[PDB]
């Protein structure tokens, strides 16, 4: 019942839920991606361009944008 | 000699081979206009480096216009 | 929890699955989602670009957890003493989706890790206790010899 | 009003157009019609013979309509007031066919300005007037102290 214990149980525990629920032999994989909530609006302002950032690094370019 | 460890840490153009004098001109170049507006950030400097040269434009191209 | 079987062969291989069982289904590309959001106790040093991300799916959760080294290390209240403005910090290691249990929480914090060993010593004289009834005899000998018995409590 | 799209490439870029979409046509000499009439409030100086003709299509009406700058200066009754006889002169600059809307003809006459900064700020209180009920509480205790809140209404 910590401020970081339970939102870092919450987190964890929700993503247990979305793990048992879906099928994974019908076809679904899920990534998992370490950021902060913090980190990520440093990152848009890390790059000049959104379609520079890091975060369109792993939406973008290692997923849809990739032969294959 | 902190110049040359600037260039020593730059290690596509560090054990003194080409390009090692042009660079340290490009340094050196660069905080002498600095202190107009001082900011430490990298991708603010890829557009100060950008806004150092439509003002430098401004003053070559005036002057092209008056040699033509 | 593994059944006994025999080895392979061109001989036929019974073995009760005493379990019941499920199916599967495949696709195309798989509908791939990208859960994103702060799922450990700090912020890493890395920059974004560099960082990976991990596949998770039922079999392999229970690996991404344990690699993953999620270390909680906080500052929590003392309610173990007769202190109320007491605080206890405490250090957590979890590599299962158990240790989010109270079983493995406690196993974890060495001031709780006597309180369950003083309880499974007191499951253990609970069994013995009102089968012989020559125990409160020695009770009565323990309330006599006063000096003894406390000799024998620091021990 | 942008759509975010990727750089373009050898690989193919699939932009979901929300819009659906027109088509065109085209001619010989197009049909070139003269629209000649009094356009802006005056009357221009310069003879006939000098001025130009300007081309409007679609597209380019916004840019035609921002670099006439018509500026309307008129004198208009004054409705804001007890009083009948009162007039107010105002000043227009128009950019857009937007301008012509009283949302930002109100905004180029500054006795307007401040009536919709006062409604602005009459739709701000009504959020959060009837959510909390203790904002009448000390509308009596404003009607108990007088004096007060008449040295803060100056401010």
């Amino acid at each position: 019942h910590n401020s970081q214990f339970q939102a870092m149980e919450s987190a964890w525990r929700g993503l247990k839920l979305f793990v048992d629920r879906t099928d994974f032999r019908e076809n679904n994989k899920v990534e998992i991606l370490h950021v902060t909530k913090d980190e990520l609006l440093e990152d848009f302002e890390f790059a000049p361009e959104t379609a520079q950032s890091g975060l369109y690094k792993h939406v973008y370019s290692a997923g849809y944008g990739q032969f294959g | 000699g902190s110049l040359l460890d600037e260039i020593m840490a730059q290690t596509r153009c560090a054990p003194s081979e080409e390009g090692y004098d042009i660079a340290k001109k490009g340094v050196a170049a660069f905080i002498e206009n600095l202190m107009g507006s001082q900011h430490s950030a990298e991708p603010v400097n890829k557009s100060l480096v950008d806004q150092m040269l439509v003002e430098l434009d401004k003053k070559i191209s005036a002057q092209m216009d008056e040699i033509l | 929890s593994k059944e006994g079987s025999v080895a392979p062969k061109e001989r036929i291989n019974i073995k009760y699955i005493p379990a019941t069982g499920d199916a599967q289904a495949e696709v195309e590309l798989p509908l791939k989602t990208l859960v994103v959001g702060d799922f450990k106790g700090h912020a890493e040093q890395t920059p974004l670009e560099e960082r990976a991300t991990v596949t998770v799916d039922k079999n392999n959760f229970e690996a991404v957890m344990r690699e993953s080294e999620l270390k909680i290390t906080a500052t929590v209240k003392n309610k173990l003493t007769d202190d109320e403005n007491a605080e206890l910090p405490v250090e957590l290691n979890f590599k299962s989706l158990a240790d989010f249990a109270p079983d493995a929480v406690a196993s974890q914090v060495p001031e709780l890790k006597k309180l369950i060993e003083l309880r499974e010593a007191l499951v253990a004289l609970k069994g013995p206790l009102g089968n012989i009834p020559a125990f409160r005899e020695r009770l009565q000998s323990l309330l006599n010899s006063e000096e003894s018995r406390e000799k024998l409590l620091a021990e």
